[PDB]
RNA sequence: CGCGGGGUGGAGCAGCCUGGUAGCUCGUCGGGCUCAUAACCCGAAGGUCGUCGGUUCAAAUCCGGCCCCCGCAACCA
RNA sequence: UCCUCCUAAAGAGUAACGGAGGAGCACGAAGGUUGGCUAAUCCUGGUCGGACAUCAGGAGGUUAGUGCAAUGGCAUAAGCC
RNA sequence: CCAGGGCUACACACGUGCUACAAUGGCGCAUACAAAGAGAAGCGACCUCGCGAGAGCAAGCGGACCUCAUAAAGUGCGUCGUAGUCCGGAUUGGAGUCUGCAACUCGACUCCAUGAAGUCGGAAUCGCUAGUAAUCGUGGAUCAGAAUGCCACGGUGAAUAC
């Protein structure tokens, strides 16, 4: 019960189990389930660890995790060092897309505490 | 404005490590964001720019010049420093700063004011009436 | 997620380009088009832009591509 | 104590070549590990600290030693003589053993593992290390630890250029970004 | 070393996903199944795999083909 | 000069008494109520504890010096 | 009233409303003995961990400590277990 | 007159809305019942590709005949079992689509991943007595493209008035 280094649930339906790992949503999940054959309804506690191993083997096919984290932050990195405007609102961290600022964009701006 | 090598109107920020005003020319060195890095022609700190980036840095002029700061030095105090004010007055430009620095290792007066200047000739005799003051042993134009 | 069918970059902007690069570099760039892209030939060039009152230079670089001019322009200097 | 025996023949051989020592003794060798756990929260709740000490138990296989406050200092507001960190000092079958269960299963399951700081040296090439997690140890249940008892560990090495410590952690492979 | 006090401690039977099944002392409770032997672990490729970023420019000439 | 007390948010006063973490009122800010202000109602911020040094793990607090302020005494002459 | 130093002129002692500071207790253990151990402080490395927790090594050398003021003394430790 | 910029800035304040905070709920599968519209330098079936938005091909219709266009709540089955939890969906990265010279400032939409605050909201304050309130979905003008806005339609369907 333990695959790409963490995921450690149970209980869950499978798919939702592997929805815990980041780098991984309920879609590229339930496609993993799709290819190892595995029944998404079955426990991770049900699952058997003959059938895990082609899970991990499975996911090994999808970039996850680790190198995810690292990859995001250097894409990031690559905007705020190249000085492109994304790079700007990052270093000021303010939303990129293009949303209002003005009033909301708390979840950039964090609290309305200053 | 600034001719930067045959086109002016170019985005650019004057450097804070030295004074360029229209003489010696100057050097750009083209920053990441702010665009254009002016920082005269010739220049220690200017030097290590280039050491590190020669590529990214052309030659300016100034087509058709003001703001620069000045390090000027007096005898301790005991008041003639404030004969010093009197000639505030007489200064044209208008003092943008003062800055004493009285401090270091010994009893020195220095002081270092910011002013500017319209013409490179006007400068001329701002040194001029900076030294005929006795209790002014030393005045130049701080880098 | 703008034109999947061929980059796009302005005629005059292109031209001035390629008149830059077989002279080899010569002089920083003044241009207009926000809208032009990025090219591998531009790479060096100092091409400055216009950010709505000032041609600001930029020095191409090779992480510097898939994007537009205006991403090195700001308009709205803040604080 | 398999890696130890390891240790006996290739490890030896192995340096003699690179090193051209005059004698066997000068080859370094690994003297003792010693697991290091400053939790420093008894001063709140002292059990917790026994709940370290019984990760710890866990790992080492033997019972740690509970260090005591040093100096009384405000920076953290904790006296002199106040349980503050324990330890564990293994050496000789057990260290050898554990080292082996170190690089072998514990390090690997280390969550987004990117080798190891090559920097990481006292001179003396004593090496240092530091888990952040002690959940990959195999011992601990996962599930019943009730916190996260990052600890850290130390290979004291008989070794004098901390370069010969890395050439004899290299012996027994080692990670080394 | 002093009885008692410490913790009872076996030679397990450790065994990777992998097939490296390897049998070592420790505690435990009785062994363990795992997923990744050092041998098995990707470090030696890994970190490879890693780094792999950069260079826009060919990306641009995917785009390109015209 | 001598003696005793004091100095804490913008203002007035606690807490220093016995070392760890500073409280209240008014005021300040934001919102509400009103046509508007006030009062009122809700929320929140706000004090390097005079200064310097020393003692202590730790000083608003303990000690000494200093500045400032208040009170007392400055008599037989 | 008592304790430490200087004054105090290298024995002792030696005054001033002379210069500097403490005591009016503490502990059954902080005592007795046996055995064992030895600091402070910096640098280097190291999960949380930072100027400062714990660990490791080095430098270092008693700059530490010695229930309390100072003086003398202490590793054979009188210091610590 | 022109290009580019700006009307979209961001310590903050307020108004008005949409979405949620869940179990009369979400999710998957199957499945029932609308009215009102709009359409040609438009609507654009079917068919083919694509995970998709769409792309290619392409009839019918400027219209009770064609198209937009399978309404959704609901119903049946299953699952989740009270967790920040399969709630929630912001934010961001990467990868795309379409409009339009052109999407950087600054468009809408799609996919992958991500998955924040929030677990029913202080003082205070609003609407509503019938097919109303509430709740669900559809359409149109505007419009190249571009709404949670607005105007409009229908389904479901109350409470309470001493």
């Amino acid at each position: 019960a333990r695959i790409a280094g963490i995921n450690i649930p149970d209980h869950k339906h499978a798919v939702i189990a592997l929805t815990s790992i980041y780098g991984v949503g309920k879609t590229r999940s339930k496609a993993i389930l799709a290819a190892a054959g595995i029944a998404e309804d079955v426990k991770i506690s049900e699952l058997s660890e003959g059938q895990i191993d082609t899970l991990r083997d499975e996911v090994a096919k999808f970039v996850v995790e680790g190198d995810l984290r690292r990859e995001i932050s250097m894409s990031i990195k690559r905007l705020m060092d190249l000085g492109c405007y994304r790079g700007l609102r990052h270093r000021r961290g303010l939303p990129v897309r293009g949303q209002r600022t003005k009033t909301n964009a708390r979840t950039r701006k964090g609290p309305r505490k200053p | 404005r600034v001719v930067v090598e045959g086109v002016g109107n170019l985005m650019h920020h004057i450097a804070r490590c030295c004074q360029p005003i229209p003489g010696d020319e100057i050097v750009g060195f083209i920053t990441q964001g702010r665009g254009i890095s002016v920082h005269r022609a010739d220049c220690e700190q200017l030097a290590e720019l280039r050491s590190h980036a020669p590529e990214r840095i052309v030659d300016a002029v100034w087509g058709e010049g003001y703001s620069l700061v000045v390090r000027v030095v007096a005898n301790d105090r005991s008041g003639l420093l404030r004969d010093i004010t009197t000639i505030l007055a007489n200064e044209k430009v208008n003092v943008l700063g003062v800055a004493s620095r009285s401090d270091t290792k010994q009893q020195l007066a220095t002081i270092d004011m910011t002013i500017e200047i319209y013409n490179l000739q006007v400068l001329g005799r701002v040194l001029g009436k900076l030294n005929q003051v006795p209790d002014v042993i030393d005045a130049r134009r701080l880098h | 997620r703008s034109l999947k069918k061929g980059p796009f970059i302005d005629l005059h902007l292109l031209k001035k380009v390629e008149k830059a690069v077989e002279s080899g570099d010569k002089k920083p760039l003044r241009t207009w088009s926000r809208r032009s892209t990025i090219f591998p030939n531009m790479i060096g060039l100092t091409i400055a832009v216009h950010n709505g009152r000032q041609h600001v230079p930029v020095f191409v670089t090779d992480e510097m591509v898939g994007h537009k001019l205006g991403e090195f322009a700001p308009t709205r200097t803040y604080r | 104590a398999k890696l130890h025996d390891y240790y006996k023949d290739e490890v030896v051989k192995k340096l003699m070549t690179e090193f051209n020592y005059n004698s066997v003794m000068q080859v370094p060798r690994v003297e003792k590990i010693t697991l290091n756990m400053g939790v420093g929260e008894a001063i709140a709740d002292k059990k917790l600290l026994d709940n370290a000490a019984a990760d710890l138990a866990a790992i080492s296989g033997q019972k740690p030693l509970i260090t005591k406050a040093r100096k009384s200092v405000a920076g953290f507001k904790i006296r002199q003589g106040y349980p503050i960190g324990c330890k564990v000092t293994l050496r000789g079958e057990r260290m050898w053993e554990f080292f082996e269960r170190l690089i072998t299963i514990a390090v690997p399951r280390i969550r987004d593992f990117r080798g190891l700081s090559a920097k990481s040296f006292d001179g003396r090439g004593n090496y240092s290390m530091g888990v952040r997690e002690q959940i990959i140890f195999p011992e601990i249940d996962y599930d019943k630890v009730d916190r996260v008892r990052g600890l850290d560990i130390t290979i004291t090495t008989t070794a004098k250029s901390d370069e010969e410590g890395r050439a004899l952690l290299a012996a027994f492979d080692f990670p080394f970004r | 070393m002093k009885k008692d006090i410490h913790p009872k401690y076996e030679e397990i039977t450790a065994s990777c996903s992998c097939g490296n099944v390897m049998k070592i002392r420790s505690t435990v409770g009785h062994d363990l199944n795992l997923d990744v032997c050092s041998k098995c672990h990707p470090f030696f490729t890994g970190k490879q795999r890693d780094v792999a970023t950069g260079g826009r420019v060919d990306r641009f000439n995917k785009r390109f083909n015209i």
